[PDB]
């Protein structure tokens, strides 16, 4: 039974060593994917910046005319968007700004 | 048999450790390559966007601020309660 | 030979992909920007005609929207008590 | 960091502004994070009578 072991040990070595090389090459493959993924993302940001950068001059002049009214209409819209859900509670009072005609004349 | 099986286990695990070593070594290289390239892309975005902000700082700041607020406000639990009444509890989970 | 000559296509296709992909965002960004720019360029002249009325209508309209969904309390002031009761 | 340092040193306040805004959405992404706002709050300014 001892002879079996010594051959069996060599066998596992030959089997296990081959596995090791797989890991080495497998890892290098992952690096190449990461080299191209980042490269692509870099080119994207460059163009993706020009996009918002190009629109920034448009928004700038459009809202420069009246940034107080733009903030008013935009913030009013933002409230409807933010308060879209029913997870908040508006704790007002019967004399609040909106509740001005809620009192007896 | 315990000794015979023991030698197999020792000889089997040692090559596997070497393979794992290269994997973590290679992953660090990929991280380094990804971070440098990713930084370059972000730098370009900031470089192109910076002159636009300098042209209209208040409008750009206000536009970005309102937009930013809307998203963080939409995904949170707004309260809108007079700060006077600061009597609340955490109730964690 | 023929090993490197095939690597390039893979990246070449991906390169043109992002180009068009990012160009679409920029195209949409410009388009949407112009639309929003034109949206405010049409309400501003009418807003200046009647700022108080336009502000009041938008405000009252905006209010009934937020209030329509969010819960209300309408509790009298001068009381520092509430139960956040979150989850 | 070298690229970030040079590209952001051009305008530190603006980079902080943009980076600070982006950080908020990444953290408050989840609804579990509650925000006890108030009507007086600077942002909630146009939600009142004009």
């Amino acid at each position: 039974n001892r002879m079996r072991a010594e051959r069996e040990a060599v066998a596992r070595r030959h089997r296990s060593q081959g596995q090791e090389e797989a890991e080495k090459l497998r890892a290098t493959a992952d690096y190449e994917v990461t080299r191209t993924l980042a490269e692509a993302e870099r080119q994207g940001r460059i163009m993706r910046g020009e996009g918002d950068a190009e629109a920034a001059k448009l928004f700038a002049d459009a809202f420069s005319k009246d940034p107080d009214f733009y903030a008013f209409i935009r913030s009013l819209r933002a409230y409807e968007n933010s308060f879209s859900g029913n997870q908040d509670v508006m704790v007002m009072s019967p004399d609040s700004d909106f509740f001005r005609y809620m009192k007896t004349p | 048999q315990y000794i015979r099986e023991a030698e197999a286990y020792t000889n089997e695990v040692q090559p596997r450790a070497n393979g794992q070593a290269q994997r973590i070594l290679e992953e660090a290289r990929a991280y380094k390559a990804q971070t440098i390239l990713e930084a370059q892309g972000e730098v370009a975005r900031f470089a192109k966007l910076l002159p636009e902000y300098k042209a209209a700082p208040e409008i750009t700041r206000e536009r970005l601020y309102i937009e930013t607020m809307e998203k963080v406000l939409g995904n949170t639990r707004k309260v809108l309660v007079n700060d006077k009444g600061g009597n609340l509890m955490v109730l964690p989970l």
